[PDB]
RNA sequence: GAAAAGUGUUUAAAGGGGUCCCCGUCUCAAAAGGGAAACAGGUUGAUAUUCCUGUGCCAAUAGUAUUAUGAGUU
RNA sequence: UUAUAACAAACCUUGGAAUCAAUUUACUUGGAGAAGAGGUUCGUUGAACUCAAUUCAAAAAUUUGUUUUGUAGCAAUAGUAAUUCGUAAUUAUCCGAAGUGGUAAGGACUAUCCUUGAAAAAAGGAGGGAACGGCUUUGUGCUUUGCUACUCUUAAUACUUGUAUG
RNA sequence: UUAUCCAUUUAUAGGGAUGAAUU
């Protein structure tokens, strides 16, 4: 068991582990969100290449009004996380959508 | 030149054994109390093949003394063993094909297998299929004995040393001629990779003392040293006689 | 003679009570329509009393001791009969009744069983060697 | 209780070879690490040995009750 | 997907709450038969009736918190 | 072995399982070997056993307390 | 565990086999128990079979007869081919026999080998009999005294514990 | 024999007269 007298390093800066500005970035455009956001009430959003589902969710709630059932996530090759977010049926992706922009 | 055949197998490369599917090492028991003061008894649970080896061995249980449980030995199997039979191994175990005893109390003429050439060995002596010692005498002086390997060698032994009962099985399986070179051809697969094998005489010089000539012929005496070195030592090693055997 | 003698003590070799000892009470020989078969009827014990120290104390040593006993019918070609036999130590008819078998309460039956075997391992006697090779488990 | 066959045990078990044994304490087997081991034959080695005049008279070491009389004097 | 033939057993598993919602189908017979589904959190029961009048019944015996879809 | 490297239990005080005993080198090596579980239909300009509708399946699911569900024992 | 059916095996009971018998394309098998008679199981398969329901009528403490359904559920709501009607909706169809033996899989076997044809994670089963109710009171986890809902078991629900589903 | 060397095993009882076997 440890009893360090001091401890060795003390990173006493601000996290610099991603916050929910930094995890998500922007939503998608492009016609093919658009017919997601219009047909089955699922948000794309553009996010950091370490997201997980979870913390993508979690930035979710954080970040809008939004419930999500469930995200599927895909690694785009700009280098940019793509994650295919669907609301739970009480909320209406379009008004979320004109909510956010 | 280049380096021989044989100097390559010492490298052991492609040249291992073909280790894969076999069942284990054969040994005798370890040489436990029990064995050194009475006999302890176990199952062939069963008789089986085991690769690269001409000899079937034998899964024998034994359940041991100074734990609960039963633990596996893997004998070389004596002819006439068969599975549910019972052996016994020690100092004071009965004389019966399969049974493992100290050469002191075998008599004379006895025949054995699986021999320990220094007690607690596990067994090093006669393994081949077919094969046998005999126990020629024990002295006066008791302590060793003398056997006759299936060379014809006569050795003198520790009467403490173990063996057993009885002779290989698989006997006389170079009776019947391998004939097809496929058949060799398995035989070696299970083994190690010394087959084919390519006269020295068919080789180029480089390859081989035997190699080269505008004939085919080993054009330098056969018959070479004990005391060469390791591309020298080719033909008949340390030949005492040649010739088609008289004696 | 006729080997199976009501109180000789059987090896049941088949069955859910595959390698139990128990006694037979009845046997009846007759192939019937229901039964086509000689069957012997069988008052045997499923769960052995538990190996006991004398530094136990004596409730404890009644609970490890308790035999649960069992009643079956079953063919006399599936049981193995030994050399002992326990007609004294018991009343052999008390044990297991033809008629009860029939009976709803078969279980009841089966507890009565279980406590008078368990009484008769308390009391021994002079003591017989039948009844030690009833209480001892089978080891197989 | 005084029962006769609730107690009986099949004790009479020991023959060679048969039947886990009973038990032994196995000092004299158990392995030990290398050092301390090595200790032990060292210790044994030195008894064995011709040991010379000098060296042995470093170990004729008084009487104990003498020695702590000796101990208890300095004190 | 299950089955069920037990009317009894069909009124039961409407009774628990974890029943939902209930698919009453109608299917032209080579008749008006009627397939009575109900959708369990963990399976889908479902009972078939040749005669329609008992179907009715039944149907209005289903508690009137069920979400009832009506197929065709 | 000057090291670099070469060998891998050869003379080790080499982490797990139970309530001190009992096991026991580590690690990588298979997108054709072993192996928890998925199907159908629909949908896009470009993805689909991966999205949609429907229908399942598998593995988890800490404690404490209620509820119900049935067993067993009195 | 798809329910059942049918089938190759394996086993059980009964039965007691030479005038040998059963039996396969093949040989295999039998007093260590064959044939015959009745069963059990695994495996194929995955709605076969009256399979399930219902129709009513007769017999016991529930089984037989007749009929109508169900593409067994999934399942027709989906597909397909049609037919219209509108500027997406309706309808009608989807079902009775069988052969070939190309491919795959399974089965039971038989044969060859101086060739006998991986391992482990993981899982399971067995053997064994360690340990043993709960609550309340007294004394130093253990013992004594008194009362009868208990020990499991899934599922849901609630509440603290880092946010207890992928 | 104690150096050294080899073997054997879980370093498992000091020397002699086709079931089970563990708390
Ligand atoms: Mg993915
Ligand atoms: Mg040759
Ligand atoms: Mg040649
Ligand atoms: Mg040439
Ligand atoms: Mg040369
Ligand atoms: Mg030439
Ligand atoms: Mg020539
Ligand atoms: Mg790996
Ligand atoms: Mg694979
Ligand atoms: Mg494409
Ligand atoms: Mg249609």
């Amino acid at each position: 068991a440890r009893n360090p007298k001091c401890p060795r390093i003390v990173k006493s800066c601000h996290s610099k582990t991603l916050d929910k500005y930094g995890l998500i970035k922007y939503p998608l455009t492009s016609e093919k969100a658009m017919k997601k956001i219009e047909e089955i009430n699922t948000l794309v959003f553009m996010c950091d290449k370490r997201a997980n589902k979870k913390n993508i969710k979690k930035s979710v709630k954080n970040l809008f009004g939004i419930e999500c059932d469930k995200v599927n996530v895909l690694n785009t090759l700009n280098g940019d996380k793509k994650a295919y977010v669907r609301l739970s049926g009480e909320h209406d992706a379009l008004e979320v959508a004109n909510k956010i922009g | 030149g280049r380096v021989i055949r044989g100097q390559r197998k010492g490298r052991g490369s492609i040249f291992k054994s073909h280790n894969h599917h076999r069942k284990g090492a054969a040994k005798l028991r370890h040489l436990d109390y029990c064995e050194k003061k009475g006999y302890i008894k176990g199952l062939v649970k069963d008789i089986i093949h085991d690769p690269g080896r001409g000899a079937p061995l034998a899964k024998v249980i034994f359940k041991r003394t100074e734990k609960y449980g039963k633990k596996e030995e893997l004998i070389i199997a004596s002819e006439g063993m068969f599975t549910g039979q019972y052996i016994s191994c020690g100092t004071k175990a009965p004389l019966s094909v399969g049974n493992i005893l100290p050469i002191g109390k075998m008599p004379e003429g006895t025949l054995i297998c699986n021999l320990e050439h220094r007690t607690g060995n596990r067994g090093t002596l006669v393994k081949a299929s077919g094969c046998y010692a005999t126990v020629v005498g024990q002295s006066e002086d008791g302590k060793k004995t003398k056997v006759r390997l299936p060379s014809g060698a006569k050795k003198t032994i520790d009467a403490k040393a173990r063996a057993m009962v009885g002779v290989v099985g698989a006997g006389g399986r170079i009776d019947k001629p391998i004939l097809k070179a496929g058949v060799a051809h398995h035989k070696y697969r299970v083994k190690r990779n010394c087959w084919p094998k390519v006269r020295g005489v068919a080789m180029n010089p480089v390859e081989h003392p035997h190699g080269g000539g505008n004939h085919q012929h080993i054009g330098h005496p056969s018959t070479v040293s004990r005391s060469a070195p390791a591309g020298q030592k080719v033909g008949l090693i340390a030949a005492r006689r040649t010739g088609l055997l008289r004696g | 003679g006729k080997l199976l003698k009501p109180g000789k003590v059987i090896i049941i070799l088949n069955g859910r009570r595959a390698g139990k000892k128990a006694v037979i009470v009845n046997t009846y020989e007759g192939q019937t329509r229901e039964r086509p078969y000689s069957y012997c009827l069988v008052a045997g014990i499923e769960k052995h009393p538990l190996k006991v120290n004398k530094s136990m104390t004596k409730k404890k040593i009644v609970k490890r001791s308790k035999v649960k006993a069992f009643i079956k019918c079953i063919n006399v070609n599936h049981i193995l009969p030994t050399r002992y036999q326990v007609a004294n130590d018991f009343d052999i008819k008390s044990l297991a009744s033809d008629d009860v078998l029939k009976s709803k309460n078969k279980k009841k039956e089966v507890k009565k069983l279980g406590k008078i075997f368990r009484d008769k391992f308390l009391e021994p006697v002079e003591v017989s060697k039948d009844i030690s090779f009833l209480h001892k488990k089978l080891y197989f | 209780k005084d029962n006769p066959l609730i107690f009986e045990k099949k004790k009479r078990s020991n023959i060679i070879g048969v039947g886990v044994r009973p038990k032994k304490d196995l000092s004299k087997y158990v392995k030990w690490p290398r050092y301390i081991r090595i200790q032990r034959k060292k210790k044994i080695l030195l008894q064995r040995l011709k040991v010379p005049p000098s060296i042995n008279q470093f170990n004729h070491t008084l009487p104990k009750s003498q020695t702590q009389d000796l101990l208890n004097f300095l004190k | 997907p299950k089955q069920i033939t037990d009317i009894r057993k069909f009124l039961k598993i409407s009774r628990k709450p974890d029943t939902t919602a209930v698919i009453i189908m109608k299917k032209k017979s080579k008749t008006v038969i009627t397939k009575l589904k109900l959708r369990t959190k963990k399976y889908l029961y479902t009972m078939v009736f040749a005669d329609r009048k008992k179907a009715e019944r039944i149907e209005n015996s289903l508690l009137p918190s069920l979400k009832r879809i009506y197929y065709p």
